[PDB]
RNA sequence: CCUACGCGUG
RNA sequence: GCACUGCGUAGG
């Protein structure tokens, strides 16, 4: 389903960008903690894909 | 209409609602409403919360306004009685005093006190001599007890002159002895409490005086300004050189004590490093606006925030489930569990959760009662003091708490101590109170909820001593089986059928329910956890002496209770409740609700009309039980079997830690003479400071289907070998969600790790007989990776993938 | 045993260069003006500590509590002199102020010494 | 019986 | 990077 996948895609988006010291800024990593959550409680799929796409976003600007 | 009465005559007694200038609501009526809140039914807390000017009619609009978690703000409301409270209390005293003078003899209760404070009741009175009057106040004061810290009534005693009004009175910083205080305080207020009160609990009599006190002392130490409780510290000149170290302790409830041995070695080394006072003088002052609770100092230069990393994804066994048909669309089992990544504010704010702990008055009569009848629980099991050559220690490799986890774990602490220097420790302990730091970690735990979780880690002092003093009691209730406490009891090998059995052991009409605590670590209450301590150190009758005991009481609350606790670096002050790295967590929490469970059943038994009750043994009983309550102060051992052996009877419990599974009687419950959820909703209301929802909690009248919930399995009866047999089985998303998300990244390689996927199926084994065909599939698809992994890392290993080898961990031949 | 001296050694080290940040000019104060000698832990640190740090979380905090280069707390008056961000970056009086405020890494910890 | 690895209540 | 409780795994 796409449920599933795109909430492990948020993990693994998630995961890389900590490995990418993310954490270092506190602002960036607050906002990208709290879409990767709202992923996982996401039950609507739509905004599943809106925020992990701003997670995309975010990742891709660096 | 109805009317809340306490009443005491040969044909009935109890506080309870009887059908039957002053103002239209009495004393009874409040304390009734605050004592048995029902949700549904606040007309009466309403009506006197908008009567008095407390909140108006719109409040009430606003859903969760009862709600103290939800809605904080209630404190407020319920504060702007306090004072009201607080006149009636004077208005009490001075109406005793006229009854010395004119030498009449009766008793008082909360019926005859209209809300303005005024006594409308000369009834029950015998004249006598004047000036020999004696009232009885037990009852009254024993049922307002709770009010009187719910409502904040001595709030105004924290202002010059007692008057809200004026500006708040300056006590001296240095200053930390309020016994003159407390005294004058009790001589206001409790003036006809007959029961000698001892501001410093050092010198009571036994557990029940040291209970009592902590009782009254918690009232009074609201009033004190926070700075002044804490650690007791002098400098000292050690050779030739100043020392800060700690010579005693002021305890919110346990007054002021100080150390016996104190002066001016290795063991010394940790008494001095585990000390707060040297790093609270060499720290820097810290404010913290994040926090309600009160700040220490700072023992580093920058503040330190700490994250949670994001959880490790397995792509093999997802993709595997997948290709198997599982996890599509509109499929029952999903992904409910994760790993959920958090800021750097994430641990302050967990800790700022503390603040949902207040202090609580307990009804002394009532408590004492309760802890008397739970003293039978805990008759069987043998306790007492061990030596340093008899300690088990399952591991080592933890960490030994600030400062001691900067040199080492706890391997290096234990093997530089011999045997003698622990035994001198231990002694140490029973004459001196050490506080200790225990510093809060973010726990990496795959949980269904986007909360941080914190484990607290204590000094390794207080876990050697507190080993020392309970590891017998400790063994001897994880070695038991049939009992209350279920800790020690696997679930395997046919346990969890036996341990249904054994609750349902002889019930007229057997029905099952289940709760769970809100905030149990956070909202429990100190006297709560006062308790418990005190019954499990009463197995050391014979080993320990009364001081000795108070001292290690006094050495529990201060590395447990109320300590120094280290946050990114900065030091606090714990409001209160129980901390997570204690070594008697679990079994004073299993103290704990055992203790309420036994509440909300005294509170149902009383409640009861007694009228309408067509049984004469159970209204006889309820009659001795007001007599034992509110009418005699020695405890009587044969009604306190005889109320055990009720409850045994007719309310059987299964208790770990927080969590319970209780078979009542229906009738009884139904006719009020057992407790029921809204007996343990109320309970919890006016003693654990927390509104419990019937949401989470369940209940079952068919003892076919078993339990709902319990440590987080379901039950299910199942037949094997011709017997029906009960088993637990797991949520799936849970099992499936530990297979999928590792938290750390070798787990992801399917090769390294066969055993996970072993243990995940010996545990999701008992889905394969649920009638739902994917909660099986569950099982089958463990199965089938653990073959694909053995396959890719290539007769032994065959078992792995074969049935039997988990069938046989549910056999009762084991 | 080898670890044991260590050890020893080590608590010995940290409770000297304790002491060494310790000074006793206030805390001889203290303790001659108290009567028995024992005096509240807590209220060492806020009658001794030279450096006072606060960790604000948002502006109307900042404001409320200390917004100018000196301000009072605990009876005492108190001169700023750091206020770094969550990134440990030095953030500067001026960058501090209301319109300003989402482009900075809250809390803000301030450090400030006593006047 | 003893070590190490892995897998429910706070 | 806590307290216990229970269950598998491999060596003395
Ligand atoms: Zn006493
Ligand atoms: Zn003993």
């Amino acid at each position: 389903s796409k449920m599933s996948d795109v909430k492990c895609t948020s993990v693994v988006l998630l995961s890389v960008l900590q490995q990418l010291r993310v954490e270092s800024s506190s602002k960036l990593w607050a906002q990208c903690v709290q879409l990767h959550n709202d992923i996982l409680l996401a039950k609507d799929t739509t905004e599943a894909f809106e925020k992990m796409v701003s997670l995309l976003s975010v990742l891709l600007s660096m | 209409v109805y009317r809340a009465f306490d009443i005491y005559n040969d044909k009935v007694a109890g506080f309870a609602k009887f059908l039957k200038r002053l103002t239209k609501y009495t004393m009874a009526d409040l304390v009734y409403a605050l004592r048995h809140f029902d949700e549904g039914n606040c007309d009466t807390l309403k009506e006197i919360l908008v009567t008095y000017n407390c909140c108006d009619d719109d409040y009430f609009n606003k859903k969760d306004w009862y709600d103290f978690v939800e809605n904080p703000d209630i404190l407020r409301v319920y504060a702007n009685l306090g004072e009201r409270v607080r006149q009636a209390l004077l208005k009490t005293v001075q109406f005793c005093d006229a009854m010395r003078n004119a030498g009449i003899v009766g008793v008082l209760t909360l019926d005859n006190q209209d809300l303005n404070g005024n006594w409308y009741d000369f009834g029950d009175f015998i004249q006598t001599t004047p000036g020999s009057g004696v009232p009885v106040v037990d009852s009254y004061y024993s049922l307002l007890m709770p009010i009187l810290t719910l409502t904040r009534a001595l709030t105004a005693e924290s202002h010059v002159d007692t008057d809200l009004t004026k500006p708040y009175i300056k006590w001296d910083l240095l200053k930390y002895d309020f016994t003159e205080e407390r005294l004058k305080l009790f001589d206001r207020y409790f003036k006809y409490w007959d029961q000698t009160y001892h501001p410093n609990c050092v010198n009571c009599l036994d557990d029940r005086c040291i209970l009592h006190c902590a009782n009254f002392n918690v009232l009074f130490s609201t009033v004190f300004p926070p700075t002044s409780f804490g650690p007791l510290v002098r400098k000292i000149f050690v050779d030739g050189v100043p020392f800060v170290v700690s010579t005693g302790y002021h305890f919110r409830e346990l007054g002021v004590v100080h150390n016996q041995d104190v002066n001016l070695s290795f063991k010394e080394l940790l008494v001095y490093a585990a000390d707060p006072a040297m790093h609270a003088a060499s720290g820097n002052l810290l404010l913290d606006k994040r926090t309600t609770c009160f700040s220490v100092a700072a023992l580093t230069n920058n503040v330190a925030f700490q994250t949670v990393k994001p959880g490790n994804f397995n792509k093999d066994f997802y993709d595997f489930a997948v290709s198997k048909g599982f996890f599509k669309e509109g499929s029952s089992v999903e992904l409910k569990h994760f790993f959920f990544a958090q800021d750097g504010n994430a641990a302050i704010s967990d800790y700022d959760y503390y603040r949902y702990n207040l202090p609580t008055m307990c009804d002394i009569r009532q408590l004492l009662f309760v802890v008397e009848v739970v003293d039978k629980y805990f008759d069987c099991y043998d306790g007492g003091c061990i030596n340093a050559n008899q300690v088990i220690v399952n591991n080592l490799d933890k960490s030994a708490g600030f400062p001691f986890n900067k040199w080492g774990k706890a391997r290096l602490y234990y093997d530089s101590m011999s045997y003698e220097d622990q035994d001198a420790l231990f002694a140490y302990t029973k004459r001196n109170v050490i506080p200790t730091i225990t510093q809060m970690n973010l726990k990496y735990a795959i949980s269904a909820k986007n909360r941080a979780r914190t484990v607290a880690g204590v000094s390794i002092c207080s876990t050697m001593t507190n080993r020392q003093f309970h590891q017998k009691l400790l063994k001897s209730i994880a070695a038991t089986r049939g009992a209350t406490v279920v800790i020690g009891t696997s679930k395997f090998y046919g346990g969890w059928h036996n341990m249904l059995k054994t609750v349902y052991s002889d019930v007229e009409n057997p029905h099952l329910m289940g709760w769970d605590y809100p905030k149990c670590d956070r909202a429990m209450p100190n006297m709560l956890r006062i308790m418990a301590s005190l019954v499990l150190a009463r197995k050391h009758t014979t080993c320990c002496s009364l001081s000795h005991r108070f001292y290690r009481l006094a050495n529990e609350c201060a590395q447990v209770l109320s300590e120094m606790v280290m946050c990114g670096g900065s030091l606090y002050v714990k409001p209160g409740g129980t901390s997570s790295g204690d070594a008697t967590t679990a079994y004073a929490n299993s103290v704990f609700n055992i203790c309420q469970a036994v509440t909300a059943n005294v509170n149902a038994l009383l409640s009861t009309d007694g009228n309408k009750i067509a049984d004469k043994y159970v209204r006889n009983l309820q009659h001795r039980l007001y007599e034992c309550l509110y009418r005699n102060r020695d405890v009587d051992t044969d009604f306190v079997n005889e109320f055990y052996a009720y409850l045994r009877k007719h309310f059987s419990m299964m208790i770990l830690s927080d969590d319970a599974v209780v078979c009542f009687n229906s009738t009884y419950a139904s006719q009020g003479l057992v407790a029921s959820i809204k007996n343990f909703k109320s309970v919890l209301y006016y003693q654990n400071n927390v509104f419990m929802s019937e949401a989470k909690c369940w209940t079952e009248t068919d003892l076919t289907k078993g339990p709902h919930e319990f440590c987080s399995q379901h039950t299910m009866l199942v037949k094997q070998g011709d017997d029906y047999v009960y088993l637990p089985y797991p949520d799936p998303s849970r099992i499936l969600g530990a297979g999928c998300f590792v938290d750390d990244i070798v787990k992801t390689d399917g090769t390294l790790m066969i055993e996970r996927f072993v243990s995940l199926a010996i545990d999701a084994y008992p889905l394969t007989k649920h009638p739902n065909q994917e909660y099986a599939d569950v099982f089958h698809l463990y199965l089938q990776y653990i073959r694909k992994l053995h396959d890719e890392l290539t007769d032994n290993t065959s078992r792995y993938w074969e049935p039997e080898f988990y069938e046989a961990m549910y056999t009762p031949h084991t | 045993e080898d670890k044991r001296a260590k050890v020893t050694s080590a608590m010995q080290t940290m409770l000297f260069t304790m002491l060494r940040k310790l000074d006793n000019d206030a805390l001889n104060n203290i303790i001659n003006n108290a009567r028995d000698g024992c005096v509240p832990l807590n209220i060492i640190p806020l009658t001794t500590a030279a450096k006072l740090m606060v960790v604000i979380p948002d502006y109307n905090t900042y404001k409320n509590t200390c917004d100018g280069t000196t301000f009072t707390y605990a009876s005492a008056l108190w001169e700023i002199q750091q206020v770094v961000d969550a990134d440990s970056k030095i953030v500067q009086l001026s960058e501090i102020s209301m319109d300003n405020s989402p482009n900075l890494a809250w809390p803000l910890i301030v450090t400030a010494l006593r006047a």
